[PDB]
């Protein structure tokens, strides 16, 4: 959700915004239950 | 079946513990809260399959017979405890017994029926657990199976 | 623990104002009431327990001697306010330091021996918070503490 984007970017203080995109959209879901990182969430933290 | 007759009064009296209607038959949507209050664990997909095999009338509330039959089905069969520590053996890795609480309460989220956050927060918080620190799911598992 | 000459005879006092019969003995369900008066409460099965346990065959109705020899046996020492005051935060479904009037003769009426209707409106009169349906959990302890 756009709400757990804005929790992210309060979190996301010390990192810088290039490797903040670089780990999320290279985590993968290593088991079933979880499930992929979609792209619009991509898109919502880099113009957040 | 064979129901005993203090177990027929028990019936009756978890029969009407949330009946604020005043019916007197409790209905289908907190009957599996009645089971579950009662010991014996329904499934969500088998409380729907009693729901839609009780409720083809549409009266909304379970007839006494009916929750009866079905309660001897139940207790019919029965789900050993010990092969619900076999699951929580299987779901830790390291062999320790302790499997680390974030893990568990995502796994409870996530997969399989959604568990509400807070259902597994005050099941940490009743079942003395460590978010921190992992703690065994053996003595948990007996506590609550104490049967 | 043995009770001491001034309370045996400030239970023979009871006694003689619960003496009906009027020949130093009483019945089961005049013992119990006596049991109740007295200040210690025990519950309607604790009181079931000890009539099962005279079985009112010593003398068919519940003579003194055997009412000291059960206190001797059966001295009441759990009764606390702070415990009373626990027990309804607990009963308090709603948790908000009030406990709803429909809530709890719902729960007189159904959940655990059945209480008659009379009896509950009469202890919702006592609270005095009758109109608004939801007695307040703190004052209904403090005048607790009287009874």
């Amino acid at each position: 959700t756009d709400d757990d984007a804005e929790a992210i970017c309060s979190m996301c203080n010390a990192l810088t915004t290039a490797q903040i995109v670089k780990v999320l959209n290279l985590y993968t879901p290593v088991n079933e239950f979880e499930e992929r990182v979609s792209v619009s969430f991509i898109r919502t933290i880099q113009m957040r | 079946d064979q129901l005993t007759e203090e177990q027929i009064a028990e019936f009756k009296e978890a029969f009407s513990l949330f009946d604020k209607d005043g019916d007197g038959t409790i209905t289908t949507k907190q009957l599996g809260t009645v089971m579950r209050s009662l010991g014996q664990n329904p499934t969500e997909a088998e409380l729907q399959d009693m729901i839609n095999e009780v409720d083809a009338d549409g009266n909304g509330t379970i007839d006494f017979p009916q929750f009866l039959t079905m309660m001897a089905r139940k207790m019919k069969d029965t789900d050993s405890e010990e092969e619900i520590r076999e699951a929580f053996r299987v779901f830790d890795k390291d062999g320790n017994g302790y499997i680390s609480a974030a893990q568990l309460r995502h796994v409870m989220t996530n997969l399989g029926e959604k568990l509400t956050d807070e259902e597994v927060d005050e099941m940490i918080r009743e079942a003395d657990i460590d978010g921190d620190g992992q703690v065994n799911y053996e003595q948990f598992v007996q506590m609550m199976t104490a049967k």
